[PDB]
């Protein structure tokens, strides 16, 4: 395609990202080249302009391109250099040059003035001028526009480094000890005395020297500065002096390839890196090989422990070849079945994981040519303190103390639990949540605390929420005041009252801590047993925020684990070549893409309502993460708005990992949001307003008063406590049978509401208590084992009062029409006869007292619009039982599906 | 374990050598088919326990005298040895019922273990078969055939051992390293014109280049039954234990042994200071003392290495590549700085962190190493590395050629105590009685376990 675009000119800046790795585009003039701009978006201009005539190949202008790119990058760190010595402040010159140039100018003036800082052994002059500088630019950051902010951002964490480095220097006691940590600081020269203006600049550390190859590198995501850090490039520069290539073995997620491509960044270098194990193919390996050894470029093979075979020995051979060729000092060495030659400045290093079988190591022929160094998660205090030293923290480093203090001492005391990490990365969230708040209060204790408070206490359970507050009053002196609480505490409770939710003090907490988890995170996670009101207390703060507000809700409901994870994300059909959005890219398209819809002045949840598995979630980490983009395997990455947010509403984590864990905002349900006799009237509402469509008024109003009066929580608690005393076949928590009961006493009495006009007061309040005492019997002692149940009826039969009709095993009001009375019965033991040749039909049965109140109770479950579940031994009669109460009635039609050890869903659709 | 793998005719064979074997007449044991079966044991333990480490070495010997005891002897020495075994092994306790003036040895086995010295206890067992163990020598010479292949860790290898058998043996040792597409090929033409010539030739570090034994080595080994045809050569091959597993025809077409001699530290000091200065001088009197440390340190990190987890949690190998590199550091730093020994302070955090601490991925082991290089390198005029040796630093006049051979001089002076590994090691003696009787130990639970099986 670029040989065939030898016209135009125009189409190589597309391939220029996969050839440059740090360029994405070529800014063009009318017929020249005016300059260059990198993936972040920086115009590197180039001091002269290339003439494009239609004659020239696109190799001959792109080769002088390539060197114009690397002058250019070393004009403006020499005008930098230059203008930063005759001394002037930094805020003036970062609007000028390139993020790599000032980088580079301040990296050699900061080593240039604490030589000779050293050899008078004076550092707090310079210290405090480094703190200047660095305040300054922390304020220019506040007045920063889109592009400058990463810029300053960098020149920030590098400064913060100098300001450490001269700290450290000055608490020194002796001059020797000064030294030798000198020795391990990356330090930087230039030669002033040298031609070759390219190979000017080097950079010294234990005594090894590198030259700064001038590559351009853009505004790369610079890693904070840390003491196991510069190990990690005193280590590979040690590798890399005598020749040996660089390897690196740890734990994930330690930033392995990070720290390499860190290390080239300073030595101006873009690290090519070549990613394993995503079926990567050998062939464009072995070409990108050729090129890393043509071009000199350093090549990083990242999760190198994780290939196939015969392609892990292949490309260890090939690494072979080059380390070998490196290290001997011979060119054109021999690979890819042909000679090539081999510049000398080509270096391989390589990161390895753990695998399943614990440590992995390199292969045999490259552990003689290869330096392993182990790398670990670095200490929590240092980088604590360089993060809150990034914001504009003060006494930053007592804060880090007393934050890191704080997590250790929590961690010690608090109960342990699967979901507690109080590691580096809960640091590291703690601090991500504190950055937005420095807006509402500023940088002082408060923050900290407020996001403590925020992060860590929701997750905590009941017990050690005591642990969370007094240790946080202990150890931090001051304890905050959440704003914005009137507001949103009213419109929390309308929302809830609105809905017959009950506004006790555990429910407001609850919605209270998902609101403010929710107003900064976008990854939420609900845990805590089935029917503790996850979905309750999410709908009302979605609700609350709706009417405060005023943003419009799009709520998408998934069930994860019932679709798989072709159906969940997108499935391609690899035999025809096309690829299907699948549910949650749908969704997520029809949010970025439409706009005639109100999706920019509303907020979208998306609810994954269902169990949390790691490989459901390995498939979307790009969106927990920083990077906040759904990568699909093939096809457009999707970029997520700010009002997507995605929340999981789960029961357990013994399978989530804890990177899942730490990344999403964790609001933990350590008990029920509301008690017994709110979740009664919550039901009792809910049923009354569905009665209210199809009743008239003052006949409702009586009915729902004799309803709510007729039973109370007083003679009602004793009977949910001695329900627990019963065995429980299939168990369920009293909490989860209240609808039940709720639901199935409603239905009963709104059936008989024609025989209840003409019915006297007093008979009406007893057909209402009997009603009600035969609907607690069967919800609560309903799988009972059948005695027990005759147990729970004395009990209904003593807790409740001693003048309603008292409920017996089988009392059921029979209405007669020419009657007025209730006239309650009971044991009418039918008789029937049949004849031989019906000795067994599929419908036959035999009515006994048994079957005849199994029936009932079954139809009056089912009248009631909610599922059964008949749980009894083989052969006892659960399909005749449910056959003969729906062959009688006209109005149910019955389809048997028959699960097995494994029925899909797919079966029960068809 | 891959390597120790055994065929029926190896050991009809060796059952054969028995009654080919026409050797000094042994005990008197009566009847002919006892003294035959005797023979049989003998042999057996002879040939088949090179093929094995130390650890089945122990098991096997203590395993046939076991098989072979009883029979032999009465039920009143089989109990007493069952709970012998019992006792040796954690896993049980207890009293032997020892029969007095019947059962001797074992009274003085008895003795043994309840002075609570396992290592002897174990080579009782090699003791009674009163047969020397074959060195190479004896393999290389007795058995026939034309391959062999010389397993052993990756803490000692045996190159030098072959060197010297062969420069006695007959002639020419050629080594042919193995390596990049360049080395296989000339391994390829060497071999094949030796086969001719009938030098022997070895072969360093077969696992590097495992995939091209599976396709070339593998077929021309089986393939090649006219070698033996061709002139009287000996192809040897080196591997590792815990390398990667050899193709299972490759090795049983050849023979096989394991090397098991770890030098002492006063040994490899010696040897690692000699190996120096055959290179030549680079800089002046301070690189060689520095040289001279680091010989020190590597010996003793390297044999404590060793031990495990006494020591050190796990078997970190310090192969000499960490010795290179330290001694290029040692070079650079007293190249830049001057002759004053001030940066002492940063030879070590550079030493104990960097090149010798990167393997390391536990804190204790990396304390290990930083204590041990602050106790090598911090000295002052005067330094004693262990208990028995004390190192005057340079002189004034900096005669260098002097300075080398007094640290030669001071090296051969000192002899290393029986008790080194706990007294120029810095760990205690009741850690080095924990490890032998963790070994002894497994050694007792497997063998009992073979013999239940
Ligand atoms: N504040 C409240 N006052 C009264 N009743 C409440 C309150 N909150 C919840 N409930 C009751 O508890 C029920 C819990 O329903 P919800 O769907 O929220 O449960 P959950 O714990 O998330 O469980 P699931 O795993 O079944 O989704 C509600 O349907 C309602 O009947
Ligand atoms: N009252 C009854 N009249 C007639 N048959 C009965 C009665 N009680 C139990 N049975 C017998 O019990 C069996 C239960 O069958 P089925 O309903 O298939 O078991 P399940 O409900 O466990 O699937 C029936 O075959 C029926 O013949
Ligand atoms: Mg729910």
């Amino acid at each position: 395609k670029i040989i065939g675009s030898g016209k135009h000119h125009d189409q190589v800046s597309k391939f220029m990202k996969k050839m440059f790795g740090s360029i994405e585009s070529i800014i063009f003039l009318e017929d020249f080249i005016t300059g260059v701009r990198s993936v972040e978006g920086e115009v590197l201009n180039l001091n002269e302009k290339i003439e494009l005539k239609d004659s020239i190949q696109a190799q001959e202008w792109l080769n002088i391109l390539d060197t114009e790119i690397k002058l250019s990058v070393f004009t403006q760190f020499r005008d930098c250099l230059g203008q930063l010595k005759d001394g002037t402040d930094i805020e003036v010159v970062v609007s000028k040059y390139i993020f790599q140039a000032i980088l580079l100018s301040a990296q050699v003036m900061w080593t240039e003035l604490v030589e000779k800082c050293l050899q008078t052994n004076q550092f707090s002059k310079y210290w405090k001028e480094v703190d200047m500088k660095i305040k300054g630019l922390l304020d220019k950051l506040n007045k920063s526009s889109d592009n400058v902010k990463k810029k300053i951002e960098a020149l920030l964490v590098e400064y913060l480094h100098f300001n450490n480095v001269i700290g450290q220097l000055k608490n020194c006691s002796t001059k020797e000890e000064a030294r030798l940590l000198w020795a391990k600081v990356q330090k930087f020269y230039q030669k002033n005395d040298t031609l070759d203006d390219l190979n000017s600049v080097f950079i010294s550390q234990s005594g090894y020297l590198l030259q700064y190859k001038f590559e351009y590198i853009g505004i790369p995501e610079r890693l904070i500065y840390t003491p196991l850090l510069l190990i990690g490039f005193a280590t590979l520069t040690d590798s890399l002096h005598q020749k040996y290539g660089g390897c690196f073995f740890g734990p994930a997620g330690t930033g392995k390839t990070e720290t390499v491509k860190a290390f080239g960044q300073n030595l101006g270098r873009v690290v090519v890196v070549f990613n394993c194990d995503d079926s990567f193919d050998y062939q464009v390996l072995s070409r990108l090989l050729v090129g890393i050894t043509q071009i000199g470029a350093w090549g990083c093979f990242d999760e190198f422990n994780r290939l196939d075979e015969k392609v892990l020995s292949a490309v260890s051979a090939n690494i072979q070849q080059i380390q070998n060729g490196l290290q001997v000092g011979k060119s054109h060495i021999t690979l890819l079945e042909e000679e090539t030659p081999l510049s000398p400045h080509t270096a391989v290093f390589i990161t390895l994981n753990p695998g399943y079988n614990g440590r992995s190591e390199l292969p045999e022929n490259l552990k003689k040519s290869f330096r392993e160094f182990s790398m670990k998660s670095p200490q929590s205090g240092t980088i604590a303190e360089m993060i809150l030293q990034i914001m504009g923290f003060e006494d930053s480093k007592s804060l880090a103390s007393k934050i890191v203090h704080f997590l250790e001492l929590l961690s010690s005391k608090c109960s342990s639990m699967n979901h507690y990490h109080f590691g580096l990365r809960t640091l590291k969230g703690v601090l991500r949540n504190c950055s937005p708040l420095i807006s509402e209060f500023g940088e002082g204790e408060k923050t900290v605390v407020e996001s403590l408070k925020r992060v860590i206490l929701p997750s905590l359970g009941d017990t050690d929420e005591l642990v969370f507050k007094d240790e946080l009053s202990k150890i931090f002196d001051s304890a905050g005041t959440p704003l914005n609480s009137k507001a949103i505490v009213q419109c929390l409770k309308d929302a809830g009252q609105r809905s017959g939710f009950s506004m006790s003090e555990e429910f407001l907490k609850k919605c209270m801590q998902f609101y403010y988890m929710q107003k900064t995170q976008q990854a939420l996670i609900l845990v805590g047993k089935a029917g503790c009101g996850k979905t309750a207390t999410w709908k009302t703060v979605i609700d609350a925020m709706a009417i405060f507000d005023g943003h419009a809700n799009v709520v998408y409901v998934i069930d994860t684990k019932v679709l798989t994870k072709e159906s969940l994300y997108g499935s391609m059909l690899k035999a025809t070549l096309e690829w299907r959005d699948g549910l949650f890219t749908s969704i997520l398209r029809r949010v970025n893409d439409d706009i005639t819809g109100t999706f920019k002045n509303s907020r979208i949840w998306v609810v994954f309502d269902s169990d949390l598995d790691p490989e459901y979630v390995e498939a979307m980490n790009s969106v927990l993460d920083d990077n906040k983009i759904l990568t699909l395997p093939n096809g457009e990455r999707l970029p997520i708005p700010p009002n997507f947010r995605i929340l999981f509403e789960t029961d357990n984590l013994d399978h989530t990992t804890p990177a899942t864990i730490t990344r999403c905002g964790l609001l933990w349900f350590s008990t029920d949001v509301c008690s017994i006799s709110s979740k009664i009237d919550h039901l009792l509402n809910k049923s009354y307003e569905a009665l209210d469509n199809k009743l008239s008024m003052f006949e409702l109003d009586k009915l729902k008063d004799l309803i709510s009066d007729s039973f109370d929580m007083a003679s009602l608690t004793n009977i949910f406590t001695c329900s627990n005393d019963l065995v429980h076949i299939l168990g369920v928590r009293t909490f989860n049978k209240l609808e039940t009961a709720v639901q199935l006493a409603v239905h009963l009495i709104s059936s008989y509401r024609q025989w209840f006009q003409n019915l006297d007061d007093k008979s009406l309040k007893d057909v209402i208590t009997l009603l009600i005492k035969r609907s607690l019997l069967y919800a609560l002692a309903g799988d009972s084992t059948g005695e027990s149940q005759r147990a729970f009826i004395q009990t209904i039969n003593t807790y409740f009062g001693h003048d309603s009709q008292e409920l017996s095993d089988y009392s059921t009001i029979v209405i007669a029409n020419d009657k007025l009375s209730f006239s309650s019965f009971c044991s009418e033991i039918p008789s029937v006869s049949l004849e031989a040749h019906e000795v067994m039909r599929p419908d036959i049965v035999i009515p006994t007292i048994d079957t005849i109140k199994h029936e009932k109770i079954f139809y009056d479950l089912l009248n009631s619009k909610r599922g059964i579940i008949l749980c009894g031994p083989p052969g006892s009669g659960k399909t005749m039982i449910m056959n003969n109460a729906l062959r009688n009635s006209s109005l149910y039609d019955v389809v048997g599906i028959n699960f097995s050890k494994d029925t899909t869903t797919e079966h029960i659709l068809s | 374990h891959w390597f120790y793998g055994i065929s029926i005719g190896q050991f009809l064979s060796c059952f054969k050598r028995v009654f080919i074997k026409k050797s000094r007449e042994t005990r008197a044991a009566r009847t002919r088919v006892d003294e035959i079966l005797w023979l049989l044991y003998q042999e057996v333990y002879c040939q088949f326990s090179t093929a094995l480490d130390k650890k089945f070495k122990m098991i096997m010997a203590m395993t046939m005298f076991c098989l072979y005891k009883f029979d032999i002897e009465s039920e009143q020495y089989k109990e007493a040895v069952l709970t012998m075994i019992g006792v040796l092994s954690e896993s049980s306790d207890g009293v032997p019922k020892l029969t007095v003036d019947t059962n001797n040895d074992l009274r003085y086995l008895w003795d043994y273990v309840t002075t609570k010295s396992y290592i002897s206890a174990l080579n009782w067992f090699k003791n009674e078969f009163f047969v020397d163990e074959w060195n190479i020598a004896d393999v290389v010479a007795n058995s026939e055939n034309n391959y062999f292949t010389m397993a052993s860790e990756r803490d000692v290898d045996g190159t030098f051992k072959l060197i010297e058998l062969a420069k006695a043996s007959k002639e020419s040792l050629k080594i042919i390293p193995l390596g990049s597409i360049e080395n296989l090929n000339y391994a390829q033409e060497e071999i094949s014109k030796s086969k001719i010539e009938g030098g022997w030739i070895l072969l360093q570090n077969i696992q590097m280049s495992l995939s091209w034994v599976k396709t070339y080595l593998h077929k021309h080994v089986e393939e090649t039954k006219a070698a033996e045809e061709h002139e009287k050569f000996k192809m040897f091959m080196t591997c590792h234990l815990t390398g990667d597993k050899l193709p299972a025809p490759l090795l049983q077409r050849t023979d096989r042994f394991v090397y098991e001699d770890i030098p002492g530290i006063l040994d490899t000091v010696k040897d690692l200071w000699g190996s120096q200065f055959f290179t030549g001088k680079i800089s002046g009197v301070w690189s060689v003392y520095c040289t001279f440390l680091l010989s020190w340190f590597h010996a003793l990190i390297t044999a404590r290495t060793r031990l495990v987890p006494h020591g050190f949690s796990k078997k970190y190998y310090f192969n000499d590549c960490d010795f290179q590199f330290a001694s290029v550091y040692l070079e650079n730093v007293l190249a830049t700085n001057s002759t004053n020994n001030i940066p002492w302070a940063q030879v070590r955090d550079h030493i104990a962190t960097i090149v010798y601490g990167g393997k390391i991925d536990e804190e204790k082991d990396l304390e290990v190493v930083a204590k041990l290089c602050a106790h090598v390198f911090c000295g002052s005029d005067n330094l004693q590395i262990v208990p028995g040796v004390r190192i005057p630093q340079p002189l004034l006049q900096q005669s260098e050629e002097e300075e080398r051979a007094r640290l030669t001089a001071i090296l051969s002076n000192t002899i290393e105590p029986a008790d080194s590994l706990s007294s120029w090691l810095q760990l205690p003696r009741e850690s080095i009685l924990n490890y032998e009787r963790l070994q002894a130990k497994e050694v007792a639970s497997s063998t009992e376990q073979l013999l239940q099986e």
